[PDB]
RNA sequence: CCUGGUCCACCCGUGACGCUGAGGCGCGAAAGCGUGGGGAGCAAACCGGAUUAGAUACCCGGGUAGUCCACGCCCUAAACGAUGCGCGCUAGGUCUCUGGGUCUCCUGGGGGCCGAAGCUAACGCGUUAAGCGCGCCGCCUGGGGAGUACGGCCGCAAGGC
RNA sequence: UAGCGCCGGCCAACUCCGUGCCAGCAGCCGCGGUAAUACGGAGGGCGCGAGCGUUACCCGGAUUCACUGGGCGUAAAGGGCGUGUAGGCGGCCUGGGGCGUCCCAUGUGAAAGACCACGGCUCAACCGUGGGGGAGCGUGGGAUACGCUCAGGCUAGACG
């Protein structure tokens, strides 16, 4: 499914400014820039004082449409982060930044994380030299995350790595720009994800 | 510096010569999340009165819970009336598990993590009362060895 | 301060019934079906409480004395118009300290009517007013006579009989203040956090109480003051 | 007669305590006595000792409690908040080790009746033998 | 006249002989049944007089079974404190019945009222607990259908469990 | 290839028209008799998505058969009362036994499954390897506070 279709109408339904075209999103025409109220018939209107469900459930979504992951493998990630040893909402960010579409997302590969997506669906990325071509592969620490030599040659990936000098890297991933590669170093901590997101109400509406 | 959250709006009638007239009555917590919180129930012929009076009869009654790494320090279990309240401590990273009113008042106390259960009558008047008496009736191991100095 | 063996007429409690079992551990024995008080935890508890009066004076504290059982009402009248601690003679009127707000409204009108009959706008708005606000003037110094010197909620109150007063014991609990109380047999003195176990239908026991704990205040803050003119009280 | 004199004693206690008595008698037993030990050992009363009814030896326990405190209802807090009997004639309860409870998450006792005398929760399970589960206080 | 229970005082005797109690067994208001007797008053049914729109009622005049007795059945109830029994513990005040005692009063048993703590949804309970505990038995699991049907046991029947 | 359900409250999502206790909706409360956010259609929205709904069944919430964990004055519930059989329960002290109870050691507890770790199919599902378990029961040894039993003693219960 993938939810496929517009993008930016999350931007101003969720109220909080998404990215999901990578760019355009920080240029004024988000349509979050200029019409923050939610769409339909019925935006502008006075909203009503939700109910606590209410709140945990667009948070919820919130959370889950930012990474443009299917209910399916979310409540999974979320029962297996449940299941683990710790707190867990970090675990559970943790595990969703572990995603090789959202890898490449992080190392600049892709300006958003459905175009990594794409990406890794057609085989441009590697990890470890073998291709792989799986949103969902859990990437591990150590883990090399490289460009399929014959992909480096594309207009794209040239693009994307040519804006990519001189930009910083998340604390917990290292980027070669000559060499089209990086490492996943480590898993994220919750100070090093800006995220605007209470992973405390996720749990509470999977506690229900 | 202290937060405020309303458990629940009810609009109560008395009948008089000529139809029924109505009140309003409403619950108001109030925390600072760090360790106080306080209950309070206004009544008033309008919505707004009502909220602002409880929350004025919440700060009145304050309580000083004691918080030990966002738990709670002993297991508690309280009746009020036919409401019957049950807290037991958490380890970290398991979060607030209880119905509106109990989540309400020990996220208002700064709690993250407990488990509650609600037994007997579901009533959120009594049962807000009795979470008020069980934050009321902790006890920290420092007070306990302080009852039996002797 | 010299009240050992003077205590005459103040071991004399109430009959066997109307009383009260908390009250037995001050209790020495029934001589002819009448509660006797016990004479040395009677000074046992004395040194207590004007410790506390004379610590709470010398720092400057302000105590309501409240009296209405008609044996000690000329008493306190004057007791307490001695060092400007307030008193309530007529009766306890229910929110004086709980809703001490409204009754010192009621004190702003009081002083107010006090302001316009020392104006010349007595003559103005006529006759019927002169004598409306007149008898609300005479009635409000009837209520308010000593209430009116409470600027703020007082730091102690003072009892006669606390069975009687019960209403002012249980506001000062309400708002933590403390309470110093002359308590009979006929009283629960657990209620009261610094007992006086004497005799509260007698005369002398309240004044002989009262005036030895007013010069005990005096004493506190300086220029120890002549003798009560609360004897001529006896008649 | 009495069913139960353990759950008797402990029943006399609670009501004592609850009208802030001085002492409480209850008919001596060396069981009782051996409980009473426990109780003053961990500071629930200021203690115990034999005494002389009419005929018959009785144990007077001295209760204990919190400072006076201030508002309504001065009552001073219980020391002993709560006593329960909890291995009754007609359902004894017995425990292992592994299964001696930790009563308020340690705040409180369990006084077992164990092959090496009568001891608390944590000192069985410092001992490493259970019994029989007499009571909970706390 | 025969006879049961119970309370107190003395501290005399036995030495845990105790508590509860599925079944079983016996007692069990009134009404009702059988046999015999009795039958004043009352009185189902019934005979009438009124009232009423009608009055198979209330009101009025009569009146049988019955009410009564002996013997044998029947097993019901708002059989009610709508609160099973026993023991211990937990403020008092007042009224009363009944003992004992240094007989203003104390002490023991019983019958009421008000009330400490406490309990209760509330009303209320509160040393005669509905409080705090322990032991044992009985019973409840939404309302109607229904205390009906079926089966069994009991009963002369009505009918009961 | 994008579909299916929902948008009165529980429960996230509102307007227009049609209809007029009609036609219908409905898990529960309930909605419709002229201006329906509840019927029917439309627009819009919410939720999931190669699925979405429905029905049936099981556990859950349900502390609503209450061992954990409920009750019986007036809400369903104390037997009409007693006598008493079996059964359940048993005041104080000493000793013997060690049945209940407890402890140690040991055997048993197949594999698969479950849990944890690593690894193999590009991931996963799936699978492999290793680790950790565990009540119960058998056996040997030990403990005796309590419950039990036996023997004796006491008088506070009980009876005389
Ligand atoms: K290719
Ligand atoms: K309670
Ligand atoms: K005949
Ligand atoms: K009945
Ligand atoms: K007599
Ligand atoms: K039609
Ligand atoms: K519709
Ligand atoms: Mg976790
Ligand atoms: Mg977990
Ligand atoms: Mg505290
Ligand atoms: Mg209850
Ligand atoms: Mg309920
Ligand atoms: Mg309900
Ligand atoms: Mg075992
Ligand atoms: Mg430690
Ligand atoms: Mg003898
Ligand atoms: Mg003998
Ligand atoms: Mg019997
Ligand atoms: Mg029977
Ligand atoms: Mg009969
Ligand atoms: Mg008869
Ligand atoms: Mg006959
Ligand atoms: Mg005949
Ligand atoms: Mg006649
Ligand atoms: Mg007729
Ligand atoms: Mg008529
Ligand atoms: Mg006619
Ligand atoms: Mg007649
Ligand atoms: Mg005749
Ligand atoms: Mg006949
Ligand atoms: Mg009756
Ligand atoms: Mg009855
Ligand atoms: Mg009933
Ligand atoms: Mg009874
Ligand atoms: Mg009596
Ligand atoms: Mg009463
Ligand atoms: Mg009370
Ligand atoms: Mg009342
Ligand atoms: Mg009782
Ligand atoms: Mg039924
Ligand atoms: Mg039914
Ligand atoms: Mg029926
Ligand atoms: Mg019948
Ligand atoms: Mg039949
Ligand atoms: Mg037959
Ligand atoms: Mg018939
Ligand atoms: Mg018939
Ligand atoms: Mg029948
Ligand atoms: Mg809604
Ligand atoms: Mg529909
Ligand atoms: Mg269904
Ligand atoms: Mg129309
Ligand atoms: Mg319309
Ligand atoms: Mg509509
Ligand atoms: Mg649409
Ligand atoms: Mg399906
Ligand atoms: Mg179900
Ligand atoms: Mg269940
Ligand atoms: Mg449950
Ligand atoms: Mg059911
Ligand atoms: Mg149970
Ligand atoms: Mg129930
Ligand atoms: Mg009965
Ligand atoms: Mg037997
Ligand atoms: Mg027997
Ligand atoms: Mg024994
Ligand atoms: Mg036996
Ligand atoms: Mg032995
Ligand atoms: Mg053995
Ligand atoms: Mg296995
Ligand atoms: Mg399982
Ligand atoms: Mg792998
Ligand atoms: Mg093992
Ligand atoms: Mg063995
Ligand atoms: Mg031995
Ligand atoms: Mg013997
Ligand atoms: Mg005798
Ligand atoms: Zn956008």
């Amino acid at each position: 499914g993938r939810y496929i279709g517009p993008v930016c109408r999350l931007c101003r339904r969720e109220g909080v400014k998404l990215y999901l075209k990578g760019e355009r999103c920080y240029s004024p025409k988000c349509a979050m820039e200029r019409r923050p109220y939610p769409p339909g018939q019925h935006g502008q209107k006075r909203a009503r004082r939700p109910s606590d469900y209410a709140v945990r459930l667009r948070e919820k979504q919130k959370l889950r449409r930012i990474y443009g992951i299917s209910e399916r493998q979310f409540r999974n990630l979320f029962e297996e982060a449940s299941k683990k040893k710790g707190v867990t909402g970090s675990v559970f960010l943790g595990l969703l930044e572990s995603r090789l579409d959202n890898v490449v997302y992080r190392l600049g590969f892709a300006v958003s994380r459905r175009q990594a997506r794409q990406l890794v669906r057609h085989g441009h990325i590697t990890v470890n030299g073998r291709r792989v071509d799986l949103p969902s592969y859990r990437v591990r620490p150590g883990d090399e995350i490289a460009v399929a030599e014959k992909s480096r040659n594309l207009e794209l990936i040239r693009q994307n790595l040519e804006a990519m000098k001189g930009r910083k890297v998340g604390p917990w991933l290292s980027l070669d720009v000559e060499g089209m590669k990086g490492k996943f170093l480590r898993l994220p901590d919750r100070e090093d994800l800006a995220l605007p997101v209470n992973e405390q109400l996720v749990i509470e509406f999977y506690s229900r | 510096d202290f937060e405020e959250k309303m458990i629940l709006i009810r609009r109560t009638a008395r009948m008089q010569a000529g139809g029924r007239r109505f009140r309003f009555g409403a619950l108001v917590v109030v925390g600072d999340r760090q360790g106080r919180v306080g209950l309070g129930f206004g009544k008033a012929p309008e919505v707004p009165l009502a909220v602002q009076k409880a929350g004025y009869y919440a700060r009145r009654n304050m309580v000083e819970v004691p918080l030990q790494n966002g738990t709670i320090p002993h297991e508690i279990e309280v009746e009020f009336g036919a409401s019957k309240i049950v807290l037991k401590p958490a380890a970290p990273g398991t979060g607030v598990i209880a119905g509106a009113v109990p989540r309400a008042i020990l996220e208002l106390a700064g709690v993250t993590d407990i488990l509650t259960k609600e037994l007997g009558s579901r009533n959120p008047i009594n049962i807000a009362y009795a979470t008020m008496e069980a934050l009321r009736q902790l006890r920290t191991k420092a007070d306990v060895e302080r009852l039996r100095k002797g | 301060t010299v009240k050992e063996l003077l205590e005459a007429g103040v071991h004399f409690g109430h009959e066997r019934k109307r009383w009260n079992p908390k009250f037995a551990r001050y209790i020495y024995a029934e001589r002819n079906g009448i509660h006797i008080i016990d004479l040395q935890k009677t000074m046992e508890e004395l040194e207590r409480t004007f410790r506390f009066i004379e610590d709470l004076a010398m720092r400057g504290g302000t105590i309501l004395f409240v009296g209405t059982k008609k044996q000690a009402q000329d008493i306190v009248r004057m007791e307490a118009e001695r060092a400007g601690m307030p008193y309530v003679n007529q009766r306890w009127l229910g929110g004086m300290l709980t809703n001490f707000k409204t009754i010192s409204q009621r004190v702003h009108r009081l002083e107010e009517l006090e302001a316009l009959f020392a104006s010349p706008e007595i003559e103005e708005r006529p006759k019927k007013e002169q004598v409306r606000l007149k008898h609300e003037l005479e009635r409000l110094q009837k209520y308010l006579s000593g209430f009116r010197l409470l600027k703020r909620l007082p730091d102690a109150i003072f009892v006669v009989d606390p069975t009687k007063e019960a209403i002012a014991v249980r506001e000062a609990r309400k708002l933590f203040i403390p309470v110093i109380a002359l308590a009979d047999t006929d009283s629960d003195p657990d209620l009261v956090d610094y007992i006086i176990p004497g005799n509260d239908d007698a005369i002398r026991s309240i004044q002989l109480i009262l005036s030895r704990a007013v010069d005990l205040i005096i004493q506190a803050r300086g220029g120890v003051v002549e003798p009560s003119p609360s004897y001529a009280l006896v008649q | 007669m009495l069913t139960d004199p353990i759950a008797d004693m402990l029943t006399r206690i609670r009501n004592a305590t609850r009208v802030y008595k001085e002492s409480t008698d209850v008919p001596a037993s060396r069981f009782k006595e051996e409980i009473l030990r426990i109780l003053a050992r961990e500071g629930f009363i200021k203690g115990y000792e034999r005494v002389d009814v009419d005929g018959k030896p009785y144990l007077r326990v001295y209760l204990k409690y919190g400072p006076r405190r201030q508002g309504p209802d001065p009552r001073p807090e219980q020391v002993i908040h709560h006593i329960r009997r909890i291995s009754k004639p007609g359902r004894r309860v017995y425990v292992g080790v592994k299964e001696i409870p930790r009563v308020r998450r340690g705040l409180g006792i369990a006084i077992l009746s164990t092959s090496k005398g009568v001891l608390t929760d944590r000192e069985a399970r410092k001992l490493g033998v259970g019994g029989e589960l007499i009571c909970e206080v706390w």
